[PDB]
């Protein structure tokens, strides 16, 4: 397993940590539609998510689709939760181990768990616009990394 | 479900009480976590054979998988308390959380045994802002998902 | 001080700008406190003369002295926005605040060099959420300090 | 010193639990919280009118107002650096220099401990826990040796 490794570098990296934290600020002003727009995206660009989310039912309907709107805001208090564990490796890694589960059994792996961070850069140009750095992006793939070992 | 919601959200008594108690609780989200956890765990053993996952949960903190269940929890009630100015948000919000729980074959009934855990919580972690009707304000809210499952 | 405190604390638009933008500066209130600082002293060099006791503040985070500062300046900021709803509040408080300026003979017009670093910062936090109006509702609440000193 | 007490408090879990804990109470009304530890200080030590003579009459008080809404946003900070020792200590020594130039001593500020334990007791009730009174002067410590 990686999680521990890859857990310790993401704690010890303060201007890393910073940049989560700047932008988590901006993403969950608006949880639920940001949350809605990160799925969007997703549906976009790994449109065989669909199948994954296959219960949703009709995911083109957006916030007029209640269980879409479920989840994409649930989804958003994972991320509020990795970025409190930020400062803490133990807390960290034990939260992160915990999401893995439900994800480990719906069978979706590293790789398709990575199909995310595509999703994460095209909601974080919509939200932060003239003030959008790739270094963000960057940010969250390394959080992201975290997970996708656990997987 | 609905009749639950509306319940919940028709009273700014409770949405109030839920609020304030809440912000109390944020104040240390992981020993609140905890702090839940343990009590159901004292108050009802019998939940025990639902977390065989967990390992030995009167570990508490040392225990990893318990420490991560328990941080968790409270994501939801972030969530919980985070949405109640929009029925149809509560609601879309328990149904999802309801899906997990119904998979594990978790009742209504069963779930209800956090209810004196969550009392015994906040009389714990509340000082002298505590009453009852902050109490029943977390039964009628922990009732909305009972009835979605 | 009168007037200035009416202006901020009569104005829903003033009130709801400085709530959501402290919103997203309380995600890193250390962050927040060393970039407006930062700002200032890029901005304002001239500035620099009422900070000696600080030395180096090039250093940023580095300089615990210039840390602790940063870091205090921001709960100043908190103790504000929660005062917004209520004018005898605001009032009172920042006066409080000015006492210590006005002994380091910090003028209102010197303590009004915080306005467009202040913008630059909120610029670099808000992303699409920074507008004209936010700034200016920074602007109309450092103009209650400024009255006061 | 101030180091090495920082070190023990940002070490000790449960101390931690007890400081955010009371805290969470404790700040649940800032300004009447505020007022309640001001004015069991004015109580208990007289000598304290006198520093704060600049309040004026503190037996309907703006200037007290102000000042003890203020004091709390103090206390929040030193709550919110209690996992990182180098902020803790950086806050503290900040905290320190006003203090300092109004020759305030170490055990003058201590004065403070006493209205503290009072002030917890009418806002925990039945839940009030003397291990909790010594958490708090336990921080309290860590502020006197930077005076
Ligand atoms: C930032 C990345 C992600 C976060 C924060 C996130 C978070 C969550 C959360 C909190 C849940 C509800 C709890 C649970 O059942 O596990 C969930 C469910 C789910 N996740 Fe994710 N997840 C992410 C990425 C993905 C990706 C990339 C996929 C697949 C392509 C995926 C597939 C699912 C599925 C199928 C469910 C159950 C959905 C339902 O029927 O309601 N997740 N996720
Ligand atoms: C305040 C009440 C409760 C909250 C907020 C809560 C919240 C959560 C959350 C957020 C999760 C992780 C996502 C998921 O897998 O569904 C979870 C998992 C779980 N819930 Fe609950 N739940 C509560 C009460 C209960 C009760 C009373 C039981 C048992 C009777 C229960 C059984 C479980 C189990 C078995 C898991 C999976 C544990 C694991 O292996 O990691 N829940 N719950
Ligand atoms: C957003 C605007 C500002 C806020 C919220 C703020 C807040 C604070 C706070 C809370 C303190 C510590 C308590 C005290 O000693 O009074 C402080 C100290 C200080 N303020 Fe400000 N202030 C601001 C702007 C300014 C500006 C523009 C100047 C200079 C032109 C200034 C000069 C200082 C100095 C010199 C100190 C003492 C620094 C030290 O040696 O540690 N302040 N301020
Ligand atoms: C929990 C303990 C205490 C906290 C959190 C606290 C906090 C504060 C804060 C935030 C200020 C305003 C900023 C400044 O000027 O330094 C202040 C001012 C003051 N402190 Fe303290 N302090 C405490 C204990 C004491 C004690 C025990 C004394 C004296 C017996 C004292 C004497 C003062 C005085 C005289 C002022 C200036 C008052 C004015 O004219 O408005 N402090 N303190």
């Amino acid at each position: 397993s990686r999680v521990a490794e890859l857990a310790n570098a993401v704690v010890s990296n303060a201007d890393q940590k910073d940049l989560l934290r700047m932008s988590w600020g901006v993403l969950s002003v608006d949880m639920e539609g940001t949350g809605l727009m990160l799925m969007a995206n997703l549906f976009k660009t790994s449109p065989s998510a669909k199948g994954k989310f296959a219960r949703l039912g009709d995911v083109s309907a957006g916030k007029d689709n209640s269980k879409l709107r479920g989840h994409s805001i649930t989804l958003m208090y994972a991320l509020q939760n990795f970025v409190d564990a930020l400062d803490d490796v133990e807390r960290l890694k034990c939260v992160v181990e915990k999401f893995a589960v439900n994800h480990i059994n719906r069978q979706i792996s590293a790789d398709e768990f990575g199909e995310i961070v595509g999703p994460l850069r095209q909601t974080l140009k919509a939200r932060m616009g003239n003030y959008f750095d790739e270094d963000t992006v960057a940010a969250w793939a390394s959080l992201v990394a975290v997970v996708q070992a656990a997987l | 479900v609905d009749a639950a919601v509306a319940k919940v959200c028709g009273s700014e008594a409770i949405k109030a009480n839920l609020r304030r108690s809440w912000g109390v609780l944020s104040a240390d989200i992981e020993a609140t976590g905890l702090m839940l956890m343990s009590n159901l765990f004292t108050l009802r053993p019998d939940t025990k054979t639902y977390f065989t996952r967990l390992g030995d949960v009167q570990k508490g903190k040392a225990n990893s998988k318990l420490r991560g269940h328990a941080i968790t929890l409270t994501y939801a009630l972030n969530n919980f308390v985070d949405s109640l100015d929009d029925p149809s948000r509560l609601k879309c919000v328990v149904e999802k959380f309801a899906v997990n729980h119904i998979n594990r074959k978790i009742s209504g009934d069963a779930f209800g045994a956090i209810v004196e855990p969550m009392k015994e919580t906040l009389k714990a972690r509340m000082g002298n802002y505590y009453s009852d009707d902050v109490a029943g304000a977390w039964a009628a809210l922990v009732g909305v998902v009972q009835a979605a499952l």
